[PDB]
């Protein structure tokens, strides 16, 4: 089903620091909505810029701890059929 | 480094940070009934989404400020316990963040930056350990992107009765949508104090207080994201559309029986205002009428009917004076007559042509709620799926990049990865399902590779370039 896809880098060094995937919410995209980011064109096509007000709305779905104010951070809606 | 007056929770405390930071005197007890009962309200079982009440409007323009040329904070402080949906005490004391039921955060609606609860998704917050200070009952609590707190608690302490100026109650409290950009310009955690302390976690929410150029900035971004969400979403577009249409529809009614009393009223002066012209001259024409029937008297200064002569001028002159003073009155009846006469027509006017309106939005309304919608699962088809990082092979060792290059459709951007110690970049193309190699220095197209086996699928094209973009 949908995963979130999160990614992040270092802000001055803009390496790798870690990526981590939400569990699999099925066919329910509900949290995109509550992103405000429309289906169209955006599910397993594109990765977007972790913006401040999403912090709050995203970090209940990850046990990494984002931090923004030390990394960047970056998100893309995956989906795939079934578990995987 | 200072100290503030007692503030009770919900209160929304206005300062002006020193380098020291902010100064947090909370005056404990429980939650007002106002507060809590809007709280109460705004977790009605609504439909899934963010939902928000404003409770206090921010004035940039009325803030009393040492410099213009500052930086002002409105800290809102609520009991931990009404805002977690579990009891903080039963917490790991090793967790760094909290899921919340509510926070209180800085959302712009009609060009207007204010203060406001939301609730309706799941949300969390960061969980703020508080260290102690020199000064007993006085703590220390860093929070992300906010001054240094000196939060400071007392069970029972004066409260600040009234808000400071900046700061007014005085806003529209129905329950409505949390905008896109809610929070943009807030920093909240539940600060929780030292084991043998006693004081109980306090949630926290710090706004930066926006001046109007930064209002414009967030209310243009807000529109920005309502428009992109409308274009994708023709029903929803359309339902707004038309809802929009029932309240334009209703008030040029409202506006109708407005000019409709304006008018009514209009005659009943008018009608008053002509009855007193019409009986000031009567006076006036017997006035004249007596002089006329004196006048023989006109040129015999000894005669006694000369004095009644005179006395009939001054008579005519009191009366024409009146008249004067009663045709102005009437004459202003007549021109509002006429404008209230104008206005009701015109008014009938729109009335009429908002009516039509409604009719091309409710018929809209139905036109695309009749046609297919295709569902999430249908969406997650469009594109192919990107592989996971390590399961990219033929290509060595790879690691993540910053994406940057812009997707041709949607918002994002493509899924960056790098290889041959940082030489060659490598970008998941999602309508193909293929990787797209590039030469990290250049930016130059290299090839299609296969995600499985690390293939070339085609060879370079020298058109083909990311340089825009690294």
């Amino acid at each position: 089903g949908l995963k979130l896809d999160l990614t992040w880098f270092d802000k001055s060094t803009e390496d790798f620091k870690g990526e981590e995937y939400s569990k699999d919410f099925g066919d329910d995209g509900s949290v995109m909505e509550s992103l405000g980011v429309p289906f169209k064109d955006n599910v397993n096509n594109g990765c977007f810029d972790v913006i401040a007000e999403w912090v709050p709305l995203l970090q209940p779905y990850f046990n990494h701890q984002i931090d923004i104010s030390d990394n960047e951070y970056f998100v893309s809606f995956d989906y795939r059929d079934g578990d995987w | 480094s200072a100290v503030a007056a007692p503030v009770a929770f919900g209160f929304p405390a206005l300062s002006t940070p020193g380098a020291g930071g902010l100064a947090v005197s909370i005056s404990a007890g429980a939650l007002s009934a106002a507060i809590a009962d809007i709280m109460a309200a705004l977790k009605g079982p609504f439909k899934f989404g963010l939902w928000g009440v404003a409770l206090y409007g921010v004035l940039p323009s009325q803030i009393a400020k040492d410099d213009p040329n500052m930086m002002s904070k409105i800290v809102t402080s609520l009991p931990a316990d009404d805002i977690t949906e579990s009891p903080v005490s039963s917490l790991p004391l090793d967790k760094a963040t909290v899921n919340v039921n509510v926070r209180v955060v800085d959302d712009v609606k009609d060009e207007r930056q204010n203060i406001s609860v939301v609730s309706g998704v799941p949300m969390s917050c960061p969980v703020v350990d508080a260290k102690p200070t020199e000064r007993p009952g006085v703590f220390t609590a860093s929070i992300p992107g906010a001054p240094v707190l000196n939060i400071s608690v007392n069970n029972s302490t004066p409260a600040v009765q009234t808000l400071s100026p900046g700061v007014t109650n005085n806003t529209d409290k129905d329950v409505r949508p949390a905008g896109f950009t809610q929070g943009g310009n807030t920093r909240d955690a539940v600060i929780r104090f030292p084991k043998d302390s006693g004081h109980n976690a306090v949630y926290v929410s710090v706004s930066d207080v926006l001046s109007p150029d930064q209002v414009k900035q967030r209310q243009d971004e807000e529109n920005r994201r309502q428009q992109e969400w409308d274009a994708t979403h023709p029903v929803e577009a359309a339902e707004r559309n038309y809802e929009r249409a029932r309240a334009e529809l209703n008030q040029a009614n409202e506006d109708v029986a407005r000019n409709q009393e304006r008018q009514a009223k209009a005659v009943q002066v008018y009608n008053s205002r002509k009855s007193e012209l019409d009986a000031a001259n009567k006076t006036l024409a017997d006035a004249i009428a007596e002089i006329k029937q004196f006048n023989r008297f006109a040129h015999d200064p000894m005669a006694g009917g000369h004095r009644m002569w005179q006395m009939a001028g001054l008579k005519a002159q009191r009366a024409q004076t009146d008249v004067n003073n009663k045709q102005a009155a009437f004459d202003a009846a007549a021109k509002e007559k006429s404008d209230a006469d104008a206005a009701l027509s015109s008014a009938m006017e729109s009335r009429k042509k908002k009516e039509d309106k409604k009719r091309s939005a409710e018929n809209n309304l139905n036109d695309e709620k009749n046609k297919p919608r295709k569902g999430f699962k249908d969406y997650g088809h469009d594109y192919h799926p990107a592989p996971k990082t390590e399961n990219i092979k033929g290509l060595g060792d790879l690691k993540p990049g910053i994406p940057k290059t812009p997707k041709q459709n949607g918002g994002g951007k493509r899924k960056r990865w790098t290889g041959d110690k940082g030489r060659k970049i490598y970008e998941w193309d999602s309508q193909h399902g293929e990787l797209e190699g590039y030469r990290a220095s250049d930016g130059q197209h290299l090839g299609s590779f296969d995600p499985k086996t690390g293939n070339q699928l085609k060879g370079p094209d020298p058109k083909r370039n990311i340089k825009k973009y690294l």
